[PDB]
């Protein structure tokens, strides 16, 4: 049977998995793709937005902690809101108490300790958010993904959500063209990686892009509808 | 599967211990009221003498405040704990703001408070719902029930309880203006519809009248009297 | 392949217009039709004594094979009636069975409700299914059953018990027939209840696809 | 070949195999239960309109309430669950007037949702406040508003996400609503178009023969706040149609 | 053994081929021959009496060979081969999503449900059409004692009516089994089609690593 | 049966299997390895590349607990990466209230019973990480412990963690690591994770390795890359 | 059933059977202590199986110190083991700092055994598998040894064992003090020995056995060194 | 006695030899040999008139039977079935036992590798039915032909008799199709979840006691 | 009563006795004699047409006696003996564990039921081997009716040869009991020895 042990994230399996934390995993996939690239000098977020109607307006997938870091969620938006509202705070109280923007790499670590506190203990469900975390530091351009699980990894390149095994692919085989790049070569760069998730009928357009650039001299900033129109018309077309 | 705890949610999104306790009030005596143009009468059937019991306890219709009376159908238990508290709300309201609770005010507030009960589980919803009668500033009458969900609507004319899906078709079809014209008259209106739902005559009817300024009068029995006996002659 | 979920797709349509025409029409109809084959005096015979058929058969008594000996005319004039009937209600069963396991939706771990609706209305389909095919062993099992009598009651001429039974064989199979014409009228009008009553559900089973929440 | 076990459904803070959360998705279905309300957002302005479902006639119209103010600026029309709706309208009201005390100004239709979508998040027990409601809130609010960028119309959903919608449909005929919205929405179209084209489809959804007690309809013209049709209003729209 | 590897190897390519050819090009052809099957008239015969055959047993107050009844011996001859392959089919289909079961693990169970539930529904056709191989023996068994009874006793007229019954219910039988090969063809193809993606590939992509 | 469900239960035969289900959980992870000799504690994380993509020197699974201890985790890595938040906060308060650095078989014990308060109770699930500490103070002198999910502490000489756990202590056991000195064993610990890891199911692995030691003057430190450079040459010639 | 799976849960026959089941639990470990209380001396021995050659020895002891003058033995889970003996040394302390003298051994297995009973009749959390054992010398009662069990009892004894043998080992020690002789220091330490290595059939080496001795003489806890163990298990052989 | 243990043991240790040296070498070969049997002319044969065979019965006419051969074609292809057959029927089993000789002793938790076992228990039986049965329908064919001849020769009037024989040995042919790609289907499967799931079935616990009690 | 109390003890002390007999003495012996059984080479014939016996009925264009298949009658005389030992020594093992099952309590179950479950899987070989014994009854009625049928109509064919086949197919049935015993003798040593402190001492 084995229904048994999957019930709650405080019970571990016969053989050391604890099944609801994985079952939390899964949540990443069911979201629209978002694909996070890194040059020594820029870090890049792109994301395909997706939407309920015609009518209706593409959902938000890239969002501004701070001048110097932004994310980009895959999974539950809500838990996505909760965990940026954490993050901003913890930015907010650095610059106050320090001075200083928070290290990139520290807040990350935060977000973890957050997220495992729900793993262990009865009560609240793991957190099903996947988060691509972007900016740049002293250290340099970093680019985090957070898992539902509160595992973190720092990548040269990741793609997060629904058909990102293909963006990783095409990401692998170009990656060490990326770390000398432009930025209008790694936003191009991305654009395409993003592209292989899309259904072959669908394409990329203005309205399904969101670019979200962070650089030594530039603040995250998210280009949305008309402002991806540069980055996306030196592209190509479908492979 | 989906019904043994109010926060869950049913395939269909009907959260079903809420719908239950409404049941509940069905099981309850029945409860009528009529907004008149000048008088708003509330009437209740009442179940039994039971010859060894004294009826002054038993009292479903209550005055929340000198402006408002309540009727209820449902656990009797819970409406002495909803009734108690919509009269310390009455008296903490005319504390804060000096003015006399309006009905729809003390409505929202019951309301509000069985909505709390429903909300999270490790509580039950209150299985009562009231019928809340009073005069407004203005003075025009108004009539408001309240159910366990904590939905609340304003009735010209319902009636809550056992047998209310009768009487409330009695009261769509009897009801009009005409009959309203005269106090007299919705008195007589709200006794011939409790009539048609109670077995015995006018012994089991307790019946009251909230004029403009004049506080809740439960009318005598042998007032009761009168009127059935106009009702049954005029039959 | 495309082509080859437009294949079933094409099949998949036929079936719902039918099974949509079925219960708009036939089923209607073939209740209004069985409900008269009932009141009909024939299927209300007040004395099963008339029923009884010539059995001619010489009985022993102290100082070659019997002449022909036919089936119950009556039973089996009434037997033809039916026969078509229960082969309509057995293929349009059919027919809804199918449409229904077409409908059913993609295997999820949750909102599976509406598969329920689809699970029960399903089970009162095969009991139905069941109860109409044995319904057709039936009437082979009169004519084996009947024909063994009538042998044995002309190779033991002397026992009458034999020939009671002919009798007693020819009275069930009235009966049952007056209770199988009721039943096929009464499973037409079940299937259009369960079936109109739960359309919705039976037809669209796991609804709209949730707004994103991801 | 039917596999209706479930058994992940019951109990919010379970992640279905496959990650779906569906006691969530099983509140989104209660908003079907409720009646249809359909908001159009054009240049001239953003308008609201619901059906009543009166069950019986000694019921005062009035009293059903399924378009309110959330302040001049702002309306909602709300389908689902009422009584979680007075929650939800209640922290919208609150939040409005606490922006203009500590700001002195007028929120913008999209905080108002973030803000009312903030308190339909916490059902998840996301906080240890004991007064928060564990069951995710069971009604769909249509927020509709004139701001600094002008008309605007947001949806926000028992999962709490919001998103601004041109036209959008709550409510128990959405879907085939909403079919009908994508055919007759061009950005151009004026209000009075709207009013007309909102009330044809509302009367094609709806059960009973459209009258001025069966719905409510309201517009939040730039100029003008949030104004209901009165009867005599609704009359003259509805004659029209 | 470098020979088993190739040898187990070339098994498990055939086996998806063929599966792919099945679901991909032979049941959809299947469902359209059937359809003209069933829309043909030696299937669509309104009146079973005109099915009904001759039977020369003479009548008392000797018998010739009795021939079978060639309109329903004609059906079978059509309708035999349909029911074997099917259950050759199912065969491969049972295989096909046995082989596409992972190695057991604690987790990851859906999908492997699945594919299990969609081998039970494949079993229990595989059962039905077994059922009707049966019934299609019985016919011959069954008719040629009726007629032996029937000859054996001439007297005895209900016999006689037995072997047209026998008869004239097998035409119908047989209408029935193709209507259900069919609807089988095209169910096993919504059952695999609709819920594909979890029986190709149960365990599902590669997620990270907690550990 | 009921009894595997919760760690409140105990088993009709007295086991408490969730936290024997918790052990599993370690052998799941990659092997790690700790060995002590004379001048200090080296430390060795058989760190697999799941992905190009992941940056290197980055998903460590060797943490630095305080100045002096380092803690080397296997098993789930958010448990380890919160144990590691519980033991550097261990060491301060020791620090701020005792005034000097923790003495590591206290902090081993101060970490065990948090760990062990998990079992216990049923709210909580047992944490799923098993980790080795390590430090190296003249007046203590260098001292390996390693801490199991039951929140069992013991100091072991030579002592490794991870799915390859059985294999690699035979290995580790012919080392005489008493008389050997903290340079030629950070070779000897990457000969081990060479030989542990299995090439045919695990695709590639980059070995961590860390140190303290009167070399490292007593403070845990990352071995410099010449180092460690140096000892994956050796290790892949011993491979052979 | 179901009356077993939750201490709280009483079986239709008042049995409580969680707590029994941890007893259980003290036999999985597999060693066995012994506890002789002499005129003069109160010995504990238990037996030390070290796993691994790996492990260093030092750190493996079933024998703590609660306070100077009280010493223990804890047979069970090894975890549960530590956990007890700390609060039996917080206890300890805290009589001292509360009443000024040292905790008597019978007032700090009363408190010990006092804390199991809450363990045992709330439901969260699960009984210890423990049992623990403490030797100590009270001026006006001369030596004592206490045993306190996972369900709270407390009973004081003149000898006494727990673990896999226990049974065996008190048929054993009931004949050696029903033929009482009374026992010297080394008589006390010797019929120990003789005890634990009659039951197991071990013929001990100095290094399986840890011996830990409380004497009028000397009061304080001593754990014998390997020597000491040496000399005493050396005469054993001899005569 | 520690002499019995040994003796079961030197049993199981035989037995996983032979088990190993099945899997990796009498299945394999077994697959493909079957397979050839299944692309073999003879089973595919396109017309089954080809099989038919004469019954010499004389037909009745208006004014005992010679010897009645078997179909030869499907008794040829028997006579190759029935080693094939029992040849997995024997194997099947030496699986079975070794798998019930690796179930380790009974205990509340750590059942997760028997529960493997078990699933893998489940399969061989339904394997075992399957082909017990094959064995019993050889039997019923010649039993069913034969009375389907002795009543055609009886009763030579009959036709629908003589078609039951005919019909008898088609569906045999049918079926001896369908039983090998059966019994191939059923080499390779047992093939796939044994390898698949070797570990947990050599292993099925291990030891997960260590200094936790 | 104190004699009876003798009577019911000495039958408690004679099961408990035999049964540390069949496990530790009977059972390797047997498992021993079932392996040399195989490997002699009655029951390992390569050419199932060598059983095949002849039937002396004529061919239609009067019957001697038709003598049974002798190497199947060989062989069944080596495996009847087997079959019926084991069914009782499963008696034996069935009522011991029987005796060691305690008085009825509410808690401390797992123990009960690992007898129980023992106990299934002792029952479950009865069933098997009752089966067996079943088939070897078959056998002789079986071929009996096939002779019978086949020189009751010489003119079929079929008849002698089912009489063929229902001799290869009892060689091949009788091969395989004797392997079946051979397991089922095997693996009641593994269930019982695996679990045996459990059966012997269930509540602990």
């Amino acid at each position: 049977f084995r229904n048994q042990y999957d019930n709650d994230v405080t019970v571990w399996s016969p053989q050391g998995r604890i099944h609801q934390i994985e079952y939390a995993m899964e949540a990443v996939k069911q979201g629209s793709a978002t694909v996070g690239l890194k040059s020594k000098t820029h870090a890049v977020l792109v994301a395909l937005k997706r939407a309920q109607s015609e009518l209706a307006a593409h959902q938000k997938k890239i969002l501004h902690v701070d001048n110097h870091i932004g994310i980009s969620i895959a999974g539950l938006t809500a838990d996505a809101r909760l965990l940026c509202n954490f993050m901003r705070q913890e930015c907010l109280d650095s610059r106050f108490v320090f001075d200083r923007p928070l290290p990139v790499s520290r807040l990350v670590s935060l977000i973890g300790s957050k997220t495992q506190i729900p793993t262990q203990r009865y009560g609240r469900r793991p957190y099903g958010v996947g988060l691509l975390i972007a900016g740049y530091d002293d250290m340099g351009p970093h680019i985090f993904q957070t898992c539902p699980s509160a595992n973190y990894f720092d990548c040269r390149a990741m793609s997060i959500g629904a058909r990102s095994q293909s963006a990783r692919t095409y990401l692998e085989r170009h990656m060490s063209e990326f770390m000398e790049c432009n930025l209008n070569e790694l936003v191009k760069h991305g654009l395409r990686a993003l592209r292989e998730t899309l259904p072959a009928e669908q394409d990329l357009t203005t309205k399904n892009v969101s670019i979200g650039i962070v650089g030594k001299d530039l603040e995250f900033t998210i280009y949305d509808d008309d402002d991806v129109s540069p980055f996306l018309e030196g592209l190509e077309e479908r492979p | 599967s989906y019904d043994r705890a109010i926060t869950v949610f049913s395939p269909d999104g009907h959260l079903f211990q809420v719908e239950y306790a409404q049941e509940a009030v069905k099981k309850g005596s029945t409860a009528v009221g009529v907004r008149g143009r000048d008088i708003v009468v509330l009437g209740v059937e009442k179940k039994s003498v039971a010859k060894l019991q004294d009826e002054r306890t038993v009292r479903k219709i209550c005055a929340l405040d000198d402006n408002v009376c309540m009727a209820f159908a449902g656990l009797t238990a819970d409406a002495r704990i909803v009734i108690n508290r919509a009269r310390v709300e009455c008296q903490s309201h005319r504390l804060t703001v000096e003015d006399p609770v309006t009905v729809e005010y003390i409505t929202r507030y019951i309301a509000s408070l069985k909505q709390r009960y429903t909300q999270s589980n490790g509580r039950r919803p209150f299985g009562i719902s009231a019928l809340i009668v009073g005069f407004d500033f203005d003075g025009t009458p108004r009539l408001y029930q309240t159910d366990p969900s904590g939905t609340y609507h304003a009735w010209k004319a319902n009636a809550i309880g056992r047998g209310a899906k009768s009487v409330r078709e009695f009261l769509e079809k009897n009801y009009t203006d005409e009959a309203i014209e005269t106090d007299d008259l919705t008195i007589k209106l709200v006794i011939k519809a409790l009539l048609e739902v109670v077995q015995s005559g006018g012994k089991n009817i307790e019946l009251a009248v909230m004029r403009r300024d004049q506080s809740l009068k439960i009318l005598n029995p042998e007032e009761i009297e009168k009127y059935v006996a106009e009702i049954e002659k005029e039959k | 392949s495309g082509e080859a979920r437009k294949q079933v797709e094409v099949f998949r349509q036929n079936l719902f217009q039918e099974a949509e025409e079925f219960l708009y029409r036939f089923l209607p109809q073939k209740i209004i039709y069985l409900n008269q084959l009932l009141q009909e005096d024939s299927l209300n015979v007040a004395d099963l004594t008339s029923l009884r058929a010539p059995l001619d058969i010489p009985i022993p008594d102290p100082p070659h094979k019997c002449g022909f000996l036919p089936g119950n005319e009556k039973v089996l004039s009434l037997l033809a009636l039916v026969k078509p009937e229960v082969w309509t209600l057995k293929e349009k069963c059919i027919l809804v069975i199918t449409w229904i396991q077409h409908l059913i939706p993609k295997i999820e771990d949750g909102n599976d409700f509406g598969v329920a609706i689809q699970e029960k209305v399903l089970e009162r389909v095969n009991a139905v299914k069941t109860k109409v095919e044995a319904f057709q062993t039936t009437i082979s099992k009169y004519f084996s059953e009947r024909g063994d009598a009538v042998a044995k009651a002309s190779k033991e001429t002397h026992v009458m018990d034999y020939r009671a039974l002919v009798h007693e064989r020819d009275e069930a199979a009235y009966g049952e027939l007056r209770a199988m014409v009721l039943d096929l009228r009464a499973f037409y009008a079940e299937l259009y209840h369960i079936i109109s009553s739960n359309l919705e559900k039976i037809v669209n089973p796991k609804g709209e696809e949730k707004p994103s929440m991801y | 070949m039917f596999l209706t076990r479930s058994e992940y459904d019951r109990g919010v803070n379970t992640f279905s195999p496959e990650g779906r959360l569906f006691q969530v998705e099983y509140a989104i279905e209660a908003i079907k239960l409720g009646s249809t309300a359909i908001g159009i957002q054009t240049s001239e302005g953003v308008c609201l309109a619901v059906e009543k479902r009166i069950t019986s006639p000694l019921m005062e119209p009035s009293s059903i309430e399924k378009i309110v103010e959330i302040d001049a600026h702002i309306g909602c029309a709300m389908s689902g669950l009422i009584a979680d709706a007075k929650t939800l309208i209640d922290k919208a009201r609150v939040e409005t007037q606490n922006h203009w005390f500590t700001y002195n100004e007028t929120m913008t239709v999209e905080s108002v949702t973030q803000a009312v979508s903030n308190l339909a998040l916490q059902f998840g027990e996301e906080d240890a406040d004991p007064g928060a409601m564990s069951r995710p809130f069971g009604v769909a609010l249509l927020f509709g508003g004139v701001d600094e960028k002008g008309p605007q119309l947001f949806h926000m959903d028992p999962s709490g996400t919001f998103v601004q919608c041109d036209a959008r449909a709550i409510g128990s005929a959405s879907e085939g609503a909403q079919s009908s919205l994508q055919e007759v929405y061009h950005k151009s179209m004026t209000l009075k178009e709207a009013i007309k084209s909102s009330l044809i489809i509302l009367k094609q959804v709806m059960e009973e023969k459209l009258n001025a007690t069966n719905i409510e309809l309201a517009t939040v013209q730039p100029g003008q706040n949030f104004h209901m049709f009165t009867k005599e209003e609704l009359e003259e729209v509805i004659k029209d149609i | 053994q470098p020979e088993a590897q190739a040898k187990v190897d070339v098994f498990r390519e055939d086996l998806c081929t063929k599966t792919e050819n099945l679901l991909g090009s032979y049941f959809p052809k299947k469902i359209s021959e059937l359809d003209a099957f069933l829309k043909e008239p030696a299937l669509n015969e309104a009146n079973l009496s005109n099915l009904k055959a001759p039977l020369d047993i003479p009548v008392p107050d000797p018998c010739g060979p009795v021939n079978c009844n060639e309109k329903i011996v004609v059906l079978l001859q059509r309708l035999k081969p349909e029911i074997k392959d099917v259950i050759e089919q199912l065969n491969l289909v049972t295989t096909w999503l046995q082989l596409q079961i992972p190695r057991i693990e604690d987790g990851n169970n859906f999908g492997v449900a699945v594919q299990e539930k969609v081998f039970e529904l494949m079993t229990s056709l595989h059962t039905k059409l077994e059922g009707f191989h049966t019934q299609i023996s019985k016919y011959f068994s069954e008719r040629g004692d009726a007629v032996t009874k029937a000859a054996k006793q001439p007297h005895v007229g209900d016999y006689r009516q037995l072997v047209h019954e026998l008869d004239e219910a097998e035409y119908r039988d047989i209408r029935l089994m193709v209507m259900e090969i069919r609807n089988a063809y095209a169910v096993l193809y919504d059952i695999i089609l609709k819920n594909f993606e979890k029986l190709k590939k149960p365990r599902g992509e590669t997620k990270g690593m907690i550990y | 049966t009921g009894y595997d469900l919760s760690a409140s239960t105990f088993s009709p035969d007295g086991r408490v299997f969730q936290v024997e289900y918790a052990m599993k959980a370690v052998e799941n992870s990659s092997t790690a390895i700790g060995i002590r000799c004379k001048d200090g504690v080296v430390f060795g994380v058989e760190k697999l590349v799941l992905s190009k993509l992941y940056e290197e020197g980055s998903n460590k699974r060797l943490f630095n607990v305080d100045r002096h201890v380092g803690m080397a985790v296997a098993g789930l890595l958010a448990d380890a990466r919160s144990l590691a938040d519980i033991a550097r906060e261990e060491a301060s308060n020791f620090r701020s209230n005792f005034g000097y650095n923790i003495p590591l078989k206290h902090l081993a014990d101060r970490v065990a019973m948090y760990v062990h308060a998990y079992t216990l109770y049923s709210a909580v699930r047992p944490f799923g990480c098993s980790f080795m500490l390590g430090s190296y103070s003249v007046n203590d002198g260098a001292q390996l412990y390693m801490i199991d999910p039951s929140g069992v502490s013991y100091g072991y000489w030579g002592c490794a963690i991870g799915k390859a756990r059985q294999a690699a202590k035979t290995e580790i056991e012919k080392l005489q690591m008493k008389e050997m000195t903290c340079r030629d064993i950070v070779k000897e610990v990457a000969k081990i994770i060479y030989i542990v890891h299995d090439e045919v199911k695990d695709k590639a692995f980059e070995l961590e390795l860390s140190w303290v030691g009167e070399l490292t003057n007593g403070r845990h430190e990352i071995v410099p890359k010449d180092i460690r450079e140096e000892a994956e040459k050796y290790a892949k010639e011993s491979l052979k | 059933a179901g009356f077993d799976r939750h201490i709280t849960i009483f079986s239709p026959e008042g049995r409580l059977y969680q707590v029994e089941y941890a007893f259980k639990a003290i036999n999985q470990g597999g060693l066995t202590s012994v506890a002789v209380r002499g005129k003069d001396c109160a010995v504990i021995v238990t037996q030390k199986k070290v796993p691994d050659k790996l492990l260093d020895s030092s750190t493996v002891t079933h024998l703590f110190k609660i306070t100077e003058n009280i010493g223990c033995v804890m047979t069970g889970m090894t975890a549960d083991s530590r956990s007890q003996v700390q609060r039996a040394r917080y206890e300890a302390a805290n009589w001292k700092y509360k009443y000024g003298y040292e905790i008597p051994v019978d007032m700090l297995c009363k408190r010990i055994a006092d804390i199991s009973q809450v363990y045992t009749q709330n439901a969260e959390m699960r009984p210890l598998g423990c049992c623990m054992i403490l030797i100590g010398i009270d001026e006006e009662q001369g030596p004592q040894v206490y045993k306190c069990d996972p369900a709270g009892y407390y009973c004081g004894f003149k000898a006494t064992a727990a673990g896999v043998k226990q049974t065996e080992s008190t048929s054993f020690l009931e004949k050696k003090v029903k033929k009482k002789f009374d026992w010297t220091f080394e008589q006390t330490v010797e019929t120990a020995i003789t005890c634990l290595s009659t039951v197991l059939s071990i013929d001990f080496k100095p290094s399986e056995i840890e011996v830990g001795v409380v004497t009028v003489e000397n009061p304080k806890f001593r754990i014998l060194t390997e020597a000491e163990i040496d000399a005493h298990l050396v005469a054993l052989a001899e005569r």
